């Protein structure tokens, strides 16, 4: 599954014809779009390569 | 002259509402939506809150509406279920709107608050050709809210003068004192006088009616001239005099010998009326002469452009 | 290390509230001012 | 049409007509076939597609002719100083320009 | 074809052209009938000789059926009245249209 | 005058409908549906509601049918069973409704909630043209809603007066207070006059219909002149006064010699007629030479154009 | 006046049915099927039903019908076998409906429930013309479906008043009181009169009956004033006065000396009618003389555009 | 005119035609007079500011009349009234009235000797 | 009528040019300048939009 969650805050004057507002005119822009199921598990680093590459030397 | 004829109170006031509305029928002559593209913007939009919702790609071409501003004036003490007459005006290229309708407009404040609702049939006058594109609507809008009010609270009431005066409001104030009892009224400027009145709105109410219609001599406000410049108009005041001086204007000369006619002192308006009427001229030379005669003196008022 | 504790240079609070405003004075005017500054 | 009599109709009545107006000019837009200049600073296209140009009131227009040049502000011109859209400067330090088929 | 007015001409012209919404118009901006739509996607055209116009669609490898495009015959081609623009329209003379699918 | 005539009950209140319709019929000179995408598909969803569903491509070229808009006044105290009069006007391209008939359009209020229902015959008048865009239908809607309302509960109804004023509430309170036993009536405002009356909707009835038929004097109003501008024409109250002054217009003159008119002063209508009319002039000369006299004075009168 | 003339019963009430139909015949001047899709569509399925199915693929080029909408007045109390009048329309583009056949169309409610059938000959009439495109069927309509209705059955009834007033409630409950028992109606509001009758059908028609054909005195309603703006038509009431005030209107003077005509003051329609018609206009000027009045005052009566 | 339609609830696509003929922008000028009070109304001049033909029967649309300091004076809201070989301006007209005012401004009158 | 600016590719419309058609043409009267006049035997003038 695929989560798209969007959240700001809109001018009530932006709005144009049918209630359409552009995202870069909303205020506050959070927007998540996350995944789940093994599709979204192969693109995690892992536990060994993320300590390697947040501590490894060089 | 009464007092409610030069004489504003301070509760009692006018505010304006605005709004925009469409108009129907028309036979034609109607806004150019080509040009006017809001008119079907808002045409579509009624349609969809009615239950018709046109698609975004059509012609719509029409030309039996007109979209308008409507203008009102909020009168005071406002009731939620009385009516006010309307003012319709053209906002695109519409050619006319001599039969049309105003279809449920908002009329709002300043404050983006809906504060009557306004639909009606418009009126308009049927060379000097009259204004086709704005009408008239008698009780077309009728209110929503109700502005509240001080009036009632309190001990003190301003009355407001038009042409503020400091004689004026010394005239209020002595024929106030002199109705009601002692010290009923006191001029603060030139242009408030403060009046006690009783606690109370009915008792408010009855010193107000009965201050309004008092009788109130007029003084000598000022000599006070008005050139238009723009409708070829000159108007004197009754207070205006004239010094004694020569003017020579283009193509203008004594009747008889020749230009530098002179103009004789004049204290009272007819004098004067006389003396610029031997100085012959059209008004428009006579709106120079007074400008040149106010520079140079000669003439004991005030001149203003308008 | 990418996890030491850092200070973005926008430092503070992103949002602002806004005020609802003054309460009208019933002078009999819809216009109401807003304390010019 | 233009019955004559009640039974009558008189078919194919007199029309004199005049004219021969032409009602367009239109320009029909063909693949072009490439030939070889073995030079850098031409780039040609195959398919749909036009290089858009801010003119310079602004305004965008377009041109299949990406003969392009390099001005002295590194800028990408072409043939007049058409500065392409959207803005891409040429660096002196470089060595080879390549444009892949992708476009980058 | 279907005239501003909307009455409707008859035209033996093939000159055919996509307007910025995509109709088949015809060197004038008239549109045929019954209205055929091209989408935005599509980058090949054909009218099968029956008379059937379909596109091919850009990534899918079909050229879907977009409409059917047919034609009208009179009982007289003679009393058809010219107005211009290379259409004719329906007069009592030429008789009432009647219109088929090309072939049948 | 009677109360009637210049005071409206607090709970008596007109209410605006409108609603969307069609008209067929009309000999041609209908909506041209290719411009007018609207027709159309309304006359499908209706075909589609009686049980025909037209193919989405098609040609519909139909010239006997224009969209409408209908208005309504829904009245006080309206009944379910009660009928209504309409105003259909032309919303799209629609040449003329002469003799067109309106089909069942819901009119709804401002709440979009189907108050009435209209359907009949558009009325029109068969160089002065009628207009053939707008028909009045007479009893064509009937209402369907009724609105709830307040009447008959409490102990206190309030009059309010169209064109508030002090005096005029104090005169309404005193007719009121006279007729009725002592302290019927209280004046709120220049505008609100609260009367008690005893509960009960026959009671409250019965005091409303004893009390809109008394006879209350009308005190002087205002000195007002109005100005259209627009329709040319030009309305003085009785109460206007001219104040001594000397006007000067473009191409006016004395009879006899020159410009420069005196105007005498006036103190009752009839003396300022005469005085403006010697001072010869048409409305529209005389609109701007009344502007230049308030703005100079010499005008106990407020001027306002409409 | 008799109560029936102004006042209607609560369980009496008429209904609106529309439906869908062909007419047959019209010597050509039918609808063009190339243009009205509809037309061939319900033809076909109007063949199909009697038992003949027409090819999808046809020409069907037909002259001699026209697609219509037919309107009818369900009447209350409606019995299924009695017959009503209904109205028929054009819908597409038919030329004419001068002796066309209407031909079995369902007459349906706003409930999409088929309350009659209308079938029979259309009436048209045979410079003014007359409407060529409608025609009304003299019991051309045979109802169906009977609505069930409450008379009969409770003790009150409830009599719905024409134009609501407080003073014509009062007048026909004083009425109904003096004919009938004691305490026979009490007035609910400006527009409703509740009256006590026995029980049963019989007993409430004859009371009834005999409230129906009761003389009332019409007392004076008020001062109203109706301008059409598109018809060129003004209409005032008996009640309507005149205040004194001058007025100005282009074109017109005084007949002799200039403009700015006096207007007397006038208490009844004779003098109102007198002093209008002394301060000469055309009806299209009237309109702007009498806004502009009722805008300054000096017109006591409200004014509303039709 | 896009910015009040926008504000009454009106939004019109940035690119549009609107090419309308019956508005003229005008620029506003009024006196306020001393001791003016909140209620009170004044006279205003309207002259028109861009390629306006006329504007006879014209309506004033609630214009804000400021002071120098930037500061909300008064409200002007109304119809121009202008006269109807010397010709009249018919680019400028008076409104009687047609402004009321909305700030006072304080004085020292009544302070001192 | 229409026109075309320098750069915004979308014509503004610009305005409508009518027609008037008459009772009877040949009942109108020429004042030279390819002008006719409107007179008694002609009828009053019917405006309409080109095409209809």
């Amino acid at each position: 599954t695929e989560f798209i969650r969007f959240s700001g805050v809109v001018n009530p004057r932006t709005i144009s014809g049918s209630n359409s507002v552009p995202s870069t005119q909303v205020a506050d822009a959070r927007i998540e779009y996350v995944g789940n199921g093994y599709i979204n598990e192969a693109q995690n680093m892992g536990w060994l390569q993320r300590f390697f590459l947040n501590l490894s030397p060089m | 002259e009464r007092i409610r004829d030069l004489t504003s109170v301070q509760g009692v006031r006018e505010n304006s509402l605005i709004g925009y509305g469409l108009v129907v029928g028309l036979d034609g002559t109607g806004d150019q939506t080509t040009q006017t593209p809001f008119t079907t913007q808002t045409l579509n939009n009624m349609l969809s809150q009615l239950g018709i919702t046109v698609p975004t790609g059509t012609n719509m071409q029409l030309k039996n509406v007109a979209a308008v501003m409507v203008t009102a004036s909020y009168p005071p003490f406002a009731r939620q279920g009385q009516t006010i007459d309307v003012v319709v005006s053209s906002m695109g290229n519409a050619k006319s709107l001599r039969g049309g309708t105003l279809l449920m407009t908002p009329l709002k404040g300043v404050d983006s608050q809906v504060y009557a609702l306004a639909q009606g049939n418009i009126l308009v006058g049927g060379v000097q050709v009259n204004q086709l594109n704005g009408g008239r609507i008698t009780n077309g809008a009728i209110i929503e809210r109700e502005l509240p009010t001080q009036f009632g609270a309190g001990n003190t009431i301003n009355l407001q003068l038009n042409d503020e005066d400091f004689t004026m409001a010394q005239q209020i104030t002595d024929a106030i004192n002199r109705a009601r009892g002692y010290g009923s009224a006191t001029a603060l400027d030139a242009r408030t006088v403060q009046v006690r009145v009783p606690s109370g709105n009915s008792s408010q109410v009855r010193f107000l009616a009965d201050i309004q219609n008092m009788e109130v001599n007029v003084t000598p406000q000022d000599a006070k001239v008005v050139i238009n410049s723009r409708t070829g108009s000159v108007v004197m005041n009754r207070e205006v005099t004239l010094d004694s001086c020569a003017v020579a204007q283009g193509n203008l000369s004594v009747t008889v010998g020749g230009s530098l006619q002179s103009v004789r002192s004049s204290a009272n308006l007819n004098s004067v009326v006389r003396a610029l009427n031997a100085l012959g001229a059209t008004p428009m030379d006579l709106m120079s002469i007074l400008q040149s005669m106010q520079s140079a003196g000669c003439l004991r008022a005030k001149l203003e452009i308008i | 290390c990418a996890w030491i504790p850092a200070k973005p240079l926008v430092q503070g609070a992103t949002t602002a509230q806004p005020i609802p405003g003054p309460v009208p004075v019933a002078n009999g005017s819809i216009f109401q001012s807003a304390q010019p500054i | 049409g233009a019955q004559s009599s009640e039974q009558t109709t008189l078919p194919s009545g007199l029309q004199i007509g005049t004219g021969v107006r032409p009602v367009a000019t239109e320009r029909l837009h063909s693949q072009g076939n490439l030939s070889q200049t073995n030079n850098s600073k031409d780039v040609a296209i195959k398919g749909q597609g036009f290089f858009q140009v801010m003119l310079p009131d602004g305004t965008s227009a377009y041109t299949r002719d990406g003969s392009f040049q390099v001005d002295q502000n590194g800028q990408l011109v072409t043939a007049g100083g058409f500065q392409v859209q959207p803005a891409i400067t040429i660096p002196a330090n470089a060595l080879s320009i390549t444009i892949g088929r992708d476009g980058v | 074809v279907m005239l501003p007015d909307g009455t409707s001409a008859y035209t033996r012209d093939g000159s055919f052209q996509v307007d910025q919404n995509g109709q088949l118009v015809t060197a004038g901006g008239f549109q045929v009938q019954p209205a055929i739509t091209i989408p935005a996607n599509a980058l090949s055209i054909t009218i099968g000789r029956d008379g059937v116009v379909s596109v091919t669609q850009q990534g899918q490898a079909a050229p879907v059926q977009v409409g059917q495009l047919n034609l009208t015959t009179f009982m007289n081609d003679t009393g058809l009245e010219s107005i211009g623009e290379n259409l004719y329209i329906e007069t009592q003379s030429s008789g009432a249209p009647n219109e088929s699918t090309p072939g049948l």
